[PDB]
C-alpha cells in the first residue's frame, strides 16, 4: 500500500500528495487517524504527485498532513444473497445493526457499460395492477421508467405501491437505492418490507441473525449524507444489482429515489473542483455522468434489469436540465400534475405528457392502441373546450361537446384508484386492477354505454361493476 | 502550536501556521477574540471570527485550543437568553451546565427512529385541525413578510403552559427553543416580553443572533439550538425548535464563503445550501423505545418574496420537509387570520398526528373546505343555485369564520373539539357568519363554566363516544336556547 | 334584440382591451426575458472569474 | 507613524507602513494635497500593507506621498453646539459661519447597545396624515421606512413629516442627507431658519449664535465619492446617540435616503478585491445595514425614532436593497406609482403598507376594526381589477359594484394637501386629527356617504370638506 499525505481541506474535496505511485482515478483511499471510516474517492490529477478527492463523511476533524493510504482499488461494494434483508451504506458497510455483511465476494461500483452488440429483449408488458399506468403508459418487463413530479405529488407513494403489486409477486430478486430522500421514508420502507415478507429477519439465540429469504436489498444515501455519498450510491446499488444480472441470470428490479438528487450531489462540489458552471448552476458533466450511470442498467443476454426511477421536478419545471436530459434516458415515462392532484384524483397522473415506447399495436393489439388514444384525443377536446366554458358557460356548447365533456370527467375521475399503502390518507381499501378490466371500461365508457351513470361514481373503483354498485348505492341513498 | 495572522479584512482573517489544526476548530487570539476555522488551504488558514476585526492586527499571535466548536446543553438554559454559543445576554447571570455537545453532528440513523404517532398541540385550529404536526416532524411555515409566521409559531409556543403545569412527568411535557437570526434585538426583546407575561419562559430557552452580530453566528445558531434540543431528544423528553428566517442563515453563509473566495452559484449562494439545511432539519426525529423514546419537532420559517416559492432556497426546504403552512397576503387581508391557505398547506404524517376526537370532525371539515373552495368563485358572480349548493356554501362560509383566531389567543384541543363540532353539525348555517366570533367566545365560556366534564373526559379518553356525542349536543342545545343572534 | 346589439358591443369592447393588455404583457416578457438572460449570463461569469 | 501611497484605484488607497500598523477603522492623513483628505482603514494586506477607503477625491495623489495616522478612528464633535449648524462626513462645518467649538467628540464607529439595554414600549405619533395614522399607525421610539421609487413623494412627505412633527417636538432632531440633491438641502436649511427650528444670529464681530436651535445638520450629498456618502449616516448617528445617551433626551432622526449607504459598497466592493453578490451588490450587504439600524433603538436611557427614506431601484421591491431593509422596521409605508398616476398624493399603497402597533392592545377596537374593514375593502376591490379591465363593470353584481363605489371613495379620502406642496398644487394644507379620521372612514364604510359623488374626496381632509365640496359640484 502507497502513503499519502494530506495537503488541504475545502468542505468536501481533500488534495492528497503521494511521494510516489499516485493512484489511478476513482480508487478508494483511506484516512488513518480519524474517528470514524473515512474513504475518499480520487477525482483528479493536478501536478506534483498531488490528487483532489471527493469525501463520502464530513470533513471535519481533518488535520493537514494526516496520513492516507491507497487500496489500490475503486470503492468495492459486497455483493451476493448475502446482501438481501440488509442494508448498506455507499461504501458496502451495513447501518442496520444486525452484524456485518459475510460476502465471499466484492464488486467495484465503477464499470464499464454493455455494449451494442448486446441486445435487449422483447418489449415485455408489466403488470402493475395501476389503471392509467396499463393503459396510456405500459410499463416494460426489462426498460427504465420514469416517474417525473414536484414534491407532493405522490411519486414515494407510487413506488410502494409499485413494490407491493410486483416485487411480491416477482420471482427474482429487487434493490431499493435511497438517492437523497428523507430518513423517515427509508424507516418506514423498512418496516414494510419487512411485513409483507420481502425481508424476513430471524434473530438467534447466540445474538447473531439469519436474512434467509428476504428477496431484497437496499441501499441508503440520504440527505444527512454529504456529497460524494449521494453521489456513488446509486453505483453501488447498481453494482449490486449488476451481480445478479451478469453471474445469477435473475431478473432484477431496481428502484431509486430521487435520481435528481445524485445530479445535484454533482453540482455541489463542481465549483470546488475548480469547474466552470454550467447554465443553472448544474455541472458540465451532467450529461455523462447521468449517461455513465443508465446505460449500465439495460437488459442483456444473461439477464435483465427494470429500473423505477423517480426524478424530481423543480418548480414543476420540466425544461431544467436534469429532467430534460432524463426524458431521453427512459423507455416508459408517468408524469405527475398538481393541477390534477388538487381534484383529488390520486394517482395525479397526466396522461397527456406520459408516453410509451410499448403503446405501439403491434406490441400492443389495436384494442389496447386504438382505446388508449381515444382517450387521449377525447381528453385533449376538453381540454380545448376549458376557455370557452371559462368566458361563456356550459350553455354555449352543443350536445355533442356537453357529452364530450361528460364523458372526459368521466375517464378522468375513472383513471384514479386507491392504493392499499394509502390507506393511512384515505382509509380506503386498495385495489388490483387488472388490464382486460380496464380496457373493458374503457371502451364502454367511450361508446355512450355509461352516459346515464353518474359522474360521481366513477371515484375509487377498481372495475365499473364497483361503479354500478357505487350509483346504485347513491340512487337508493337518495330516496 | 501558534501562528501569526497573515491578512485581515471583513470579519475573516487568513493565517500562516498551525499546522495540526482541526478543520473546524475553536482558535483563539491574544484579544479574546475567537475564530473558527474553515478553509485549510496549503500555505495559509481561513479563520472566521466571532465579532468585529477592529481587534485583529496582522501580525497578532494565534492559538489553536483543539476543540471543535461546541455549546453547552441541559436545563440551565430554561429560562435564559444566549447567543449561539451559549453565552448569556440575558444579563442575569452565568449558564450553570456542565455537559457541552458539538455543533455538527450527524443525524440519527434509519434504525433508531419510529414513526410519529403523538400531535404537537399548535393552539391554533386551522392547523390543528387540517394541518396537523406531530412530534418528530418537520413542517416549514413558510409565507410574505408580515403575514403572521412569529405569531404562528409563538402561539404554539404558549399553548403548552397548561399542558406543561398540570403534570410532572417530563416524557409528556413539551420544552420550546426559538431561535432567532437577522432579528434585531428590539423584536427578540418583545418576543420575551410576551413569553414572560404568560408564564411562557420556564419551559423556553432562545438562541439570539441578531443583524448586528457577525455572519458566523447567524450561520451557526441553527445548529447550536439544534444541540440544546438533541439533549431532550435523546434523554426521552420531547421539545420543539422553532427557526426565525432559515433564509437569513442561507445570507450569512453566502457572505462567509464569497469572502473565503469560495466560487459561487446561483444567485450567487453555493452549492452546500442544500447540505446546509439537510444537515440541520434532519436532525428531528422520533427515537424509538430503546433510545428513550424521544422527539424534536422543527417548524422553520422562510420569508418568499412575491410569493415566488420557486425560488432557490424555498425549494429545497420545500424537498425537504415533511409539510406546509403556506401563508398569503391576499387572505391576511380580507379578513383571514392566520392567513392559511389549506390547499397549498399539507402535512404528509396526517391523521396519524392527530386525536380521533379531531379526526372525526376534521374529516368532514376538510371535505365541506374543499368543495367551498370549488364553487366559491362562481358563488361571487351570482347565479340561481341549487338548495345543495346553497348549503355547501352557508357551511364553508361558517367554517372559513370558525378557524379565525386572535394573536395569543390560543386553545385547547377539547375546546377545539367542541367549537368545530357546533360548525360542522349545522348549528351555524342559519347563524349571520359576522355574528359567529361571539358565538365562539360565549360558547367557550359556558362550557368552561357547566359543562368541564366533558372536557375532562375527552382529554383523557381522546375520543367521543356516543355518550360525550350526546351531552355536547344537549349542552349545544341549552346555549343556543339560553343566547340571541341575528338569525 | 337589444340584448344581442349590446352583446356584440360588448364582445368589440372585450377583444379591444384584450389587445391591449397583450401589448403591455408582450413588453413585460421581453423585459424579462432580457433580464433572465443578463442575470444567468452574469452569474456564470462571475463563477468563472472567481477560480 | 508615517506610510506611503502605493497603489490607487479610484475610491480606493493602498498604503505601506514601515514600523508599525493602524488597526481597522483607523483614520489617515494625506499630508502634500490641497484640501484635508481622509483615508479609513478597512483591510489589511500583509507585507505591512493597508487598504483604505478615502473621503473625498482621489485626483491629485501620487504614488509616494506621505500618509500620517492619527491613531483613532473618525471623530464628529457632539454637544447642543452641533445644533444649528451643518457638518459634513468628517466633522468639518460647511455652513460657512465659523469652527464647531465642541468640547467632547465621539468615534463614528461604535458597538450597538445590548439586548438588555433595550425598551420597546409601543407609543403612537401624530403625524396628521389620514393613510399612515389609520392604517400604518407610526411608533414612537421605532424606526420607519418609507420606500419608494423615483418620483412617489417620498421628500415632501418627510417635509410634511418635519413640519407637523419636529416643529411640534419640544426634543432635539437630527437630520442626515445621504445622497440626496444640494438643492433641497439649501431649502431644507432656510425653511428651518424660517420656521425657528434654527436659530442664526449674527453677531457684530462676524461670529454667530445658533442658541435656541433643536435641529442638527449633516450632508453628504451626490457630489462626493462614495467613501464620503458610505459613513455620513454613522455620523449622524454619533450625533444623535451622544443626545439620547448623556442628554437622556428623545430625538428624530431623518435620513434620506439610506439606499445610497448600501450603493457606495457596491461602487467600492469590486476596487477592495470582493467577489460580487446576486445583483453587483457587497456580500456585506447585510451586516453593514444591520450595524447601522441596531445602533438606532430606543433605551432605558433615552429614545431615537427614525423615518428613513428607502429607494427602490426599477420600482422593483424584490432587490436585495429594501429587501434586507425590511427586517430592520417597525413602521412601514410603501409609495406606488400606479397610484401617483391617478393624481392621488400621498401615493401611499395600503396594503403593502402594514405595522405593528395596530394590534387592539395599542390602538382601540375600533381603530382596528376600521383599518381592517378598509384593507378587506381594498383588497376586494384590487380581486375585480382584472376583469373589470377585460369585460366591464357590468358584469359585476350589485354587491360587487358597491364594494367598487365605495373603495374607490376610501382611495380618493386618503389623498391629503400638505402644506408644502402649496407651491406647485395651490391648495393649502389639512391636518387631520385620528377620530375624525376614524368617523370618516366609518360612515364611508357604512353607506352614509353613497350618495356622494366620487370626485368629492379628492383632496379634502375631513368630511365636512367633502359635503361642501359636494354641494358646491351640484351646481
Ligand atoms: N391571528 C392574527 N390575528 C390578527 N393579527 C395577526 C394575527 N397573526 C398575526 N397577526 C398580525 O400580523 C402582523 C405581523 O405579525 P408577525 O410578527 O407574525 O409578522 P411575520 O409574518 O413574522 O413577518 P415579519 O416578522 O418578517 O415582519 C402583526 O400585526 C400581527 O398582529
Ligand atoms: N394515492 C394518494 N392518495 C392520497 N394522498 C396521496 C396520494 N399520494 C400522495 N398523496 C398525498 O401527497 C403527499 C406526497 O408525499 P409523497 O408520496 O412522498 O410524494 P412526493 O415525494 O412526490 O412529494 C402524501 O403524503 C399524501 O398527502
Ligand atoms: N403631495 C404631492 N402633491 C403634489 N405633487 C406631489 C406631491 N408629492 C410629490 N409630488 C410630485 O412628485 C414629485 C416627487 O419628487 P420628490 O418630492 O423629490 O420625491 P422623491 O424623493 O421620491 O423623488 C414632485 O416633483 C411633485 O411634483
Ligand atoms: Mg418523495
Ligand atoms: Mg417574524
Ligand atoms: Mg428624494
Amino acid at each position: 500500500t502507497n502513503h499519502g499525505r494530506i495537503t488541504q481541506v475545502i468542505g468536501a474535496v481533500v488534495d492528497v500528495h503521494f511521494d510516489e505511485q499516485l493512484p489511478p482515478i476513482l480508487n478508494s483511499l483511506e484516512v488513518q487517524g480519524h474517528t470514524n471510516r473515512l474513504v475518499l474517492e480520487v477525482a483528479q490529477h493536478l501536478g506534483e504527485n498531488t490528487v483532489r478527492t471527493i469525501a463520502m463523511d464530513a470533513t471535519e476533524g481533518l488535520v493537514r498532513g494526516q496520513k492516507v493510504v491507497d487500496t489500490g482499488a475503486p470503492i468495492q461494494v459486497p455483493v451476493g444473497v448475502e446482501t438481501l434483508g440488509r442494508i448498506m451504506n455507499v461504501i458496502g458497510e451495513p447501518v442496520d445493526e444486525c452484524g456485518p455483511v459475510p460476502a465471499k465476494k466484492t464488486y467495484s461500483i465503477h464499470r464499464a457499460a454493455p455494449l451494442f452488440a448486446d441486445q435487449s429483449t422483447e418489449p415485455g408488458l408489466l403488470q402493475t395492477g395501476i389503471k392509467v399506468v396499463d393503459l396510456l403508459a405500459p410499463y416494460a418487463k426489462g426498460g427504465k421508467i420514469g416517474l417525473f413530479g414536484g414534491a407532493g405529488v405522490g411519486k414515494t407513494v407510487l413506488i410502494m405501491e409499485l413494490i407491493n403489486n410486483v416485487a411480491n409477486k416477482h420471482g427474482g430478486f429487487s434493490v431499493f437505492a435511497g438517492v437523497g430522500e428523507r430518513t423517515r421514508e427509508g424507516n418506514d420502507l423498512y418496516h414494510e418490507m419487512m411485513t409483507t415478507g420481502v425481508i424476513k429477519r430471524k434473530k438467534l439465540e447466540d445474538g447473531k441473525f439469519d436474512f434467509t429469504g428476504s428477496k431484497a436489498a437496499l441501499v441508503y444515501g440520504q440527505m444527512n449524507e454529504p456529497p460524494g455519498a449521494r453521489a456513488r450510491v446509486a453505483l453501488t446499488a447498481l453494482s449490486v444489482a449488476e451481480y445478479f444480472r451478469d453471474e445469477q441470470g435473475q431478473d432484477v428490479l431496481l428502484f431509486i429515489d430521487n435520481i435528481y438528487r445524485f445530479t445535484q450531489a454533482g453540482s455541489e462540489v463542481s465549483a470546488l473542483l475548480g469547474r466552470i458552471p454550467s447554465a443553472v448552476g448544474y455541472q458540465p458533466t451532467l450529461a455523462t455522468d447521468l449517461g455513465q450511470l443508465q446505460e449500465r442498467i439495460t437488459t442483456t443476454k444473461k439477464g435483465s434489469i427494470t429500473s423505477v426511477q423517480a426524478v424530481y421536478v423543480p418548480a414543476d419545471d420540466l425544461t431544467d436540465p436534469a429532467p430534460a436530459t432524463t426524458f431521453a434516458h427512459l423507455d416508459a415515462t408517468t408524469v405527475l400534475s398538481r393541477q390534477i392532484a388538487e381534484l383529488g384524483i390520486y394517482p395525479a397522473v397526466d396522461p397527456l405528457d406520459s408516453t410509451s415506447r410499448m403503446l405501439a399495436p403491434e406490441i400492443v393489439g389495436q384494442e389496447h392502441y386504438d382505446t388508449a388514444r381515444a382517450t387521449q384525443k377525447l381528453l385533449q377536446d376538453y381540454k380545448s373546450l376549458q376557455d370557452i366554458i371559462a368566458i361563456l358557460g356550459m350553455d354555449e356548447l352543443s350536445e355533442e361537446d356537453k357529452l364530450v365533456v361528460s364523458r372526459a370527467r368521466k375517464i378522468q375521475r375513472f383513471l384514479s384508484q386507491p392504493f392499499t399503502v394509502a390507506e393511512v390518507f384515505t382509509g380506503k381499501p386498495g385495489r388490483f386492477v387488472e388490464l382486460p378490466e380496464t380496457i373493458k371500461s374503457a371502451q364502454t365508457i367511450l361508446r355512450g354505454e355509461c352516459d346515464d351513470l353518474p359522474e360521481m361514481a366513477f371515484y375509487m373503483c377498481g372495475g365499473l361493476e364497483e361503479v354500478r354498485s357505487k350509483a346504485v348505492k347513491m340512487a337508493q341513498e337518495a330516496a | 502550536e501558534v501562528g501569526r495572522v497573515v491578512s485581515v479584512g471583513d470579519g475573516i482573517a487568513r493565517l500562516f501556521g498551525l499546522e495540526g489544526v482541526q478543520a473546524g476548530e475553536l482558535v483563539e487570539f491574544q484579544n479574546g477574540m475567537t475564530g473558527m476555522a474553515l478553509n485549510l488551504e496549503t500555505d495559509n488558514v481561513g479563520v472566521v471570527i466571532f465579532g468585529d476585526d477592529r481587534s485583529v492586527l496582522e501580525g497578532d499571535s494565534v492559538k489553536r485550543t483543539g476543540r471543535i466548536v461546541d455549546v453547552p446543553i441541559g436545563p440551565g438554559l430554561l429560562g435564559r437568553v444566549v447567543d449561539a454559543l451559549g453565552n448569556p445576554i440575558d444579563g442575569k447571570g452565568p449558564i450553570p451546565a456542565k455537559e457541552r455537545r458539538r455543533v455538527e453532528l450527524k443525524a440519527p440513523g434509519i434504525i433508531p427512529r419510529k414513526s410519529v404517532h403523538e400531535p404537537m398541540m399548535t393552539g391554533l385550529k386551522c392547523v390543528d385541525a387540517l394541518v396537523p404536526v406531530g412530534r418528530g416532524q418537520r413542517e416549514l411555515i413558510i409565507g410574505d413578510r408580515q403575514t403572521g409566521k412569529t405569531a404562528v409559531a409563538v402561539d404554539a409556543i404558549i399553548n403548552q403552559k397548561e399542558i406543561n403545569d398540570s403534570t410532572d412527568d417530563e416524557s409528556k411535557k413539551l420544552y420550546c427553543i426559538y431561535v432567532a437570526v437577522g432579528q434585531k434585538r428590539s423584536t427578540v426583546a418583545q418576543i420575551v416580553k410576551a413569553l414572560e407575561q404568560r408564564d411562557a419562559m420556564k419551559y423556553t430557552t432562545v438562541v439570539a443572533a441578531t443583524a448586528s452580530e457577525a455572519a458566523p453566528l447567524q450561520f451557526l445558531a441553527p445548529y447550536s439550538g439544534c444541540a440544546m434540543g438533541e439533549w431532550f431528544r435523546d434523554s426521552g423528553r420531547h421539545c420543539v425548535i422553532i427557526y426565525d428566517d432559515l433564509s437569513k442563515q442561507a445570507t450569512a453563509y453566502r457572505q462567509m464563503s464569497l469572502l473565503l473566495r469560495r466560487p459561487p452559484g446561483r444567485e450567487a449562494y453555493p452549492g452546500d445550501v442544500f447540505y446546509l439545511h439537510s444537515r440541520l432539519l434532519e436532525r428531528a426525529a422520533k427515537m424509538g423505545d430503546k433510545s428513550g423514546g424521544g422527539s424534536l419537532t422543527a417548524l422553520p420559517v422562510i420569508e418568499t418574496q412575491a410569493g415566488d416559492v420557486s425560488a432557490y432556497i424555498p425549494t429545497n426546504v420545500i424537498s425537504i420537509t415533511d409539510g406546509q403552512i403556506f401563508l398569503e397576503t391576499e387572505l391576511f387581508y380580507k379578513g383571514i387570520r392566520p392567513a392559511i391557505n389549506v390547499g397549498l398547506s399539507v402535512s404528509r404524517v396526517g391523521s396519524a398526528a392527530q386525536v380521533k376526537a379531531m379526526k372525526q370532525v376534521a374529516g368532514t371539515m376538510k371535505l365541506e373546505l374543499a368543495q367551498y373552495r370549488e364553487v366559491a368563485a362562481f358563488a361571487q358572480f351570482g347565479s340561481d343555485l341549487d338548495a345543495s349548493t346553497r348549503q355547501l356554501l352557508t357551511r364553508g362560509t361558517a367554517l372559513t369564520e370558525l378557524l379565525k383566531q386572535r394573536q395569543y389567543s390560543p386553545m385547547k384541543n377539547s375546546v377545539q373539539v367542541c367549537v368545530l363540532y357546533c360548525g360542522v353539525k349545522g348549528y351555524l348555517d342559519p347563524l349571520d357568519p359576522k355574528e359567529i366570533s361571539r358565538f365562539e367566545s360565549l360558547f367557550i365560556d359556558y362550557i368552561n363554566a357547566n359543562h368541564q366534564d366533558i372536557l375532562k373526559t375527552i382529554e383523557t379518553e381522546k375520543e367521543l363516544s356516543e355518550k360525550t356525542e350526546a351531552k355536547l349536543r344537549a349542552a349545544v342545545d341549552e346555549f343556543v336556547a339560553m343566547n340571541e343572534f341575528k338569525k | 334584440a337589444s340584448e344581442q346589439s349590446a352583446r356584440m358591443s360588448a364582445m368589440d369592447n372585450a377583444s379591444t382591451n384584450a389587445g391591449e393588455m397583450i401589448s403591455s404583457l408582450t413588453l413585460r416578457y421581453n423585459r424579462a426575458r432580457q433580464a433572465k438572460i443578463t442575470t444567468e449570463l452574469v452569474e456564470i461569469i462571475s463563477g468563472a472569474n472567481a477560480l
